[PDB]
RNA sequence: UGAGAAGCAUGCUGGAGGUAUCAGAAGUGCGAAUGCUGACGUGAGUAACGACAAAACGGGUGAAAAACCCGUUCGCCGAAAGACCAAGGGUUCCAGUCCAACGUUAAUCGGGGCUGGGUGAGUCGACCCCUAAGGCGAGGCCGAAAGGCGUAGUCGAUGGGA
RNA sequence: GAACCCACUGUCGUUGAAAAGCCAGGGGAUGACUUGUGGAUAGGGGUGAAAGGCUAAUCAAGCCUGGUGAUAGCUGGUUCU
RNA sequence: CUCCGGGGAGGCGGCAAAUAUCCUUUGAUCCGGAGAUGUCUGAAUGGGGGAACCCACCUACUUUAAGGUAGGUAUUGCAACAUGAAUACAUAGUGUUGCAAGGCGAACGAGGGGAAGUGAAACAUCUCAGUACCCUUAGGAAAAGAAAUCAAUUGAGAUUCCCUCAGUAGCGGCGAGCGAACGGGGAUCAGCCCAUUAAGUUAUGUGUGUUUUAGUGGAACGCUCUGGGAAGUGCGAACGUAGAGGGUGAUAUUCCCGUACACGAAAGGGCACACAUAAUGAUGACGAGUAGGGCGAGGCACGUGAAACCUUGUCUGAAUAUGGGGGGACCAUCCUCCAAGGCUAAAUACUCCUGACUGACCGAUAGUGAACCAGUACCGUGAGGGAAAGGCGAAAAGAACCCCU
């Protein structure tokens, strides 16, 4: 499913609103994609499915911290 | 206020009120008394056992509330109570308190 | 003339049978509805 | 082949014209047996309980009839029969 | 008869079990043949087997 | 008896409940809605009795015989109106006994009611070993959830194997 | 030109023997052939040598149950003095 | 079937009589409690499969022929242990042991998705309506909850439910319609913690109280008339802490079962209180990719409106107590509060069920579809649809025997 491993973002629902104010169901999707990160402490590449906000959090906190946090929630990475 | 299988009772209601006899059987709320409440059965002859039928006479059951225990001392109807004498529960006459005379 | 019902026991059991109903979620709801109504026969 | 099972194997004899003819002419005994009994079980039960020697066993199953008694419909049970051939002249 | 069986030991009980089973089969065959007037002995044996089994379970 | 919706008395039937007065509440009044359920009329003892292959007589039984049984004649099918298998049905199979209902008539007859019998395998078929189309599918990939697809496998005869 | 598969004409039948048939004639009959068993495609979808044909005697949008006692400026009916 | 307790003359369940055989005062049938047994299918879990069937393996014992008994053999998640590639360390993978889960069920709760018929006398904004329906998942309740909340005499003091405020202020093709809050009166009342860790809660065992699962005793009426039968007529009595109800050949406080009242438990369960032993609360130590902002949407009674406040799909992005949030555009001043970490009873919602009682509720075309062998017969490939059918008599005393056929 389209779920980010770092933030938990997922598609949401909303409306298309026309100029005549007709309303139609739509979805908003995350900016999801796969990326490989070098885990030094284990000497290996780890593949994650995440958003660009997830990348910003990784740049802010470091990859090993995020990996430990994810393993703390029972994720197999 | 039970009535048992060998008691001497007197009929207090019905077509045979005023007569007495010996209890023959007690089942549910119906009682059979010897020599009272006779009916005529038209028994059809039985093929398998022979014993050709006929008109026979036999007793019919009455409602248990229509008979009363007979007190031998006074020859009157009476009610029945219970009393614990020694360690045994016993049936007694309510009118006088004497233990019921077993026959 | 040829009529609509041409019986075959194997086809009957494979389309409407107990294990066929149990295999899907909607079939399990069918069985639940018939148990609730009290049918004496759950399946063909 | 436990003794309990051996005692449950056989149910009773069959009384009929065919069974009587087979018994009188060909040394064949007809038995009613348990619906799950096997030929080997029937053979061992007969050998143990009647003290004879069995040549071969033949079995058949007849489905029970469905009859309407009163306003209700009922079905009888299935019955299994055993044709047991005895060696030479026995029983 | 239950106290009579309860006084007994395990070996005697397991012997009586087989004897009662043989007797039950004999009774069934006799009734099926049709040389039996009283059928209450069938019920007596049938209940005796159950009593012996209950006592065996209790003792072991 | 009263102006009316109605009231009062009493004979017969019936066999255990009914209820003044004044208040109170309403599932409170039926001829129609091609209204709803049951019963019964008219048509009327009228149409019809389901392939135009076809019947006749003697004897029997029986309350009763055009239709059942036995016999002597006549006619019809014969690439099916004969004999088998699969599928489907499930006791309709055989014997004794009965004729209310069922049988487009009667019935002593019956695929009808009741009672009792009857299906015997190493070699026939199934089960079993093997696989087709296709199904399911450990991990897996994808998807708001339910779920979709699919690898290794595992099922699946209409086919191969004493 | 038989079996088999079709359905061109006519009489009959139309509360039928039959909710599509019988009879007399008719077309194909080694092929783009007929047929058994088991599978696949599901409703604004399927399939169609194409007629809006077929999709369980139902098709210009199948059937069942729910929303549901839809709405009807329309028709009918509306009970003692 | 067994043990314990109750009870004291009959009994062998019903349709369904009778027969026959039996059991029982050496304690039967029956009633209550605790055990024993408990085939096959079904989450079905050894593999498979057209549910109630087909085919297996392993171990211990046993049999002598081609077997029997007992146990084990599913998947996934977690923990430990063993083993183990590309690849040297490793890791992936593989296996064993232990623990846990899956399914079913009325309503109520929380969350993820989400219509149209209809109204507007047409219809697209709007309404219907976050309704119907689908999906996931708790508990006896759930959710919420201890102010970065309201108010505006500088006052109140967590959450939830009811009455008012009020059809008011507002929103709205300013149409049809939608519709608050402040304040006041009630129900119930409670606060406690962030690494040495609190209130509380859940299990275990013990000790007290209460209740529950059989039961026992339980008063007092006679004459007379009518009558098939008296409980009804006439006359005269008795009990009452009992004149509730049901039955008895017609209408009974004194005929029967009962009723007021009094008494009762081998054994077992529920609730409450106190204590003890675990666990949990509790990976959490004052809250940064956070508050705020641009773009697109959703929620607020509030439809972009002068539109504050809350949530976020996308792009960004602070200060950090000399600090920060709110008071319905925005600024200044005043007042008030401390977000980016948690736990918490009651007042509230419901009835598949069990016991007692009640009705200006129905009385067989009514009341449940179903008073009766009913979700049955019957209809349909299937999902599904879905009936009709109560009454002899107080007691079978249910018509011996004769006659027509």
């Amino acid at each position: 499913s389209k779920v980010c491993q770092v933030t938990g973002k997922r598609p949401v629902v909303g409306n298309n609103v026309s100029h005549a104010n007709n309303k139609t169901k739509r979805r908003f999707e995350p900016n999801l994609h796969h990326h490989r990160f070098w885990l030094e402490s284990e000497k290996r590449f780890v593949r994650l499915r995440l958003t660009t906000k997830g990348m910003r959090i990784i740049d802010k906190l470091g990859i090993e911290k995020v990996v430990a946090d994810l393993r703390a929630q029972g994720q197999k990475i | 206020a039970k009535i048992k299988k060998g008691d001497q009772v007197i009929v207090i209601a019905g077509k045979e009120k005023g007569k007495q006899g010996t209890v023959l059987s007690v089942s549910e709320d119906r009682v059979k008394v010897e020599g009272l409440n006779l009916v005529k059965k038209h028994q059809k002859p039985n093929r398998v056992t022979g014993a050709e039928g006929g008109i026979v006479t036999q007793e019919a059951s009455l409602h248990i509330s229509n008979v009363a225990i007979l007190n031998a001392t006074t020859q009157k109807a009476d009610r029945v109570g219970y009393q614990v004498i020694d360690g045994v529960k016993t049936r007694v006459y309510k009118s006088t308190g004497e233990s019921v005379a077993v026959a | 003339m040829k009529r609509t019902f041409q019986p075959s026991e194997l086809k009957r059991k494979r389309v409407h049978g107990f294990r066929a109903r149990m295999a899907t979620k909607a079939g399990r709801q069918v069985l639940a509805r018939r148990r609730a109504k009290g049918r004496h026969s759950l399946t063909v | 082949m436990n003794n309990e099972r051996i005692y449950q194997v056989l149910k009773g004899p069959v009384f009929s014209e065919k069974a009587q003819v087979l018994g009188d002419t060909a040394g064949v005994q007809v038995f009613k047996v348990d619906i799950n009994a096997t030929k080997l079980e029937i053979k061992k039960a007969v050998e143990k309980l009647f003290g004879v020697e069995v040549v071969k066993v033949n079995t058949t199953i007849t489905k029970g009839k469905t009859k309407r008694f009163g306003r209700t419909l009922g079905r009888r049970s299935d019955v299994k029969k055993a044709y047991v051939t005895l060696k030479a002249g026995q029983d | 008869k239950t106290k009579d069986l309860r006084e007994k030991s395990v070996e005697e009980l397991k012997a009586l079990l087989d004897e009662q089973q043989l007797n039950q089969f004999r009774l069934r065959m006799a009734k099926a043949t049709g040389q039996l007037g009283k059928s209450h002995e069938v019920q007596v044996a049938r209940k005796t087997i159950a009593r012996i089994k209950t006592l065996l379970t209790e003792k072991q």
